[PDB]
């Protein structure tokens, strides 16, 4: 723990300070010594650890994506394979994606989880776990990957069933669950009609839970919904 | 908003493409 | 040495990849290993180095024009001080930045500039000591920064030199050392008379061979000759 | 060319400003 000495405002402010310049390792960094403090975090503290992490994330996703896809081109007969090392360069990306997936993983694990009781923080890290090892899953395969997308599965339920009792349709924490459990129904676990039934439900509960809002929550709601309409578009 | 949903857009094209 | 194992090819090809996976650090690595091999680098191998270096160098540089930006705001009166974290992870990013460009004069020292007899390698090489002392003078301060100056000055000069000896005036590395060359007077020197002579002398002489080229490489010295005159708009 | 020349100008005018 290289932030060891580094007090807890202090790393906080610098995860402010990082996300301001685009510096999203640094970030990322700078929110796991927050979290390795061993205090909950707030609501603003909890979107700092997932726009740190999301985005470094993001990135590897990124590259991993365009690798595969050259990979991929290089091994046959229409284009003369390259050797070795695409698929090197590939696994080292991947190896450090899953360093990231892993690392995040371990601070959901230890312990911001099983100290989180309020329905916001724990539908929150629940997703986060979902989120994680669906991105695990995204680069897995055969036994492997089976366990990692049952894990993502079973996180994404729990958060659901917690927020369908504890959280108003509109909730944005319980919106973006239902987004991202949508995508893992799509993209990881081959269940397109369950991914679109998720989406269409959460949309139009939200749909009708909308005239509850202020001007502030309807804009934060109806954000996620269009995110969820133009998916349904996509997939239907 | 735009931007979020054209980049959630690209994102989400790329498995169906891939 | 990490890259000590790794083939030359294998690291050249593995820059290429990085580069399309807009994995910058990677690439800078890469390069830096293909540099540490002791053979010359081709067109297209420097243009990766270059490449690499100014990629990361850029994003650190942007990182520190935030920091420094929100610093001088919370340094005053009219907005409270925030303690000492601004100027701490300001200074982080500039020993960080100061590291890569020390890495890349070194590189440049040994033994990029000894080796290279040609001109069109020797003046991208200098072109390149002088933009790093240049990135390092944006951040130095006082008597070191002058000496600093002094040896952005002194490269960018030798590679002015040679260039107006050895290549026609539409080359594009002669064209983008002059573009830098006057960045230099401009930003750093605090010659906004000098940037601005130099910027139009290099259009003007540029736009009397431009009958000499090729479509493909009448392309590529106008976006330069484009670039002297955006400057050149905003300086006068 | 259009984005070469707007980033280049982004961060010539920096210098300007500040
Ligand atoms: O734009 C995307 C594309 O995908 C990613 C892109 C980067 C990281 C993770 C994902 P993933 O969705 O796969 O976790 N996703 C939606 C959102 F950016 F996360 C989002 C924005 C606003 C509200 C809610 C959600
Ligand atoms: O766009 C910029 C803005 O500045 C930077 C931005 C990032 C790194 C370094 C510099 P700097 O110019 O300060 O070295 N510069 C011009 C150019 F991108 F380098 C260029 C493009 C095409 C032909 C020639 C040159």
């Amino acid at each position: 723990g290289a932030m060891g000495s580094m007090e807890r405002a202090s790393l906080i402010q610098k995860a402010k300070l990082a996300e301001q310049a685009e510096r999203y390792e640094d970030m990322a960094a700078f929110m796991k010594g927050a979290v390795e403090k061993g205090e909950e975090l707030s609501c603003e503290e909890r979107n700092l650890l997932s726009v740190a992490y999301k985005n470094v994330v993001g990135g590897q996703r990124a590259a991993w994506r365009v690798l595969s896809s050259i990979e991929q081109k290089s091994n046959e007969e229409g284009s003369e394979e390259k050797g070795p090392e695409v698929r090197e360069y590939r696994e080292k990306v991947e190896t450090e994606l899953q360093g990231v997936c892993d690392t995040v993983l371990g601070l959901l694990d230890s312990h911001l989880i099983k100290e989180a009781g309020d329905a916001e923080s724990r539908v929150f890290y629940l997703k986060m776990k979902g989120d994680y090892y669906r991105y695990l899953a995204e680069v897995a395969t055969g036994d492997d990957k089976k366990r990692i997308i049952d894990s993502a599965r079973s996180a994404y339920q729990e958060a659901m069933d917690i927020s369908k009792k504890e959280m108003p349709p509109t909730n944005p924490i319980r919106l973006g669950l239902a987004l991202n459990f949508s995508v893992f129904h799509y993209e990881i676990a081959n269940s397109p009609e369950e991914a679109i039934s998720l989406a269409k439900t959460t949309f139009d509960e939200a749909m009708a839970d909308l005239h509850t809002l202020s001007e502030d929550s309807y804009k934060d709601s109806t954000l996620i919904m269009q995110l969820l309409r133009d998916n349904l578009t996509l997939w239907t | 908003r735009d931007k979020i949903r054209l980049n959630n857009a690209i994102w989400r094209a790329w498995y169906i493409q891939y």
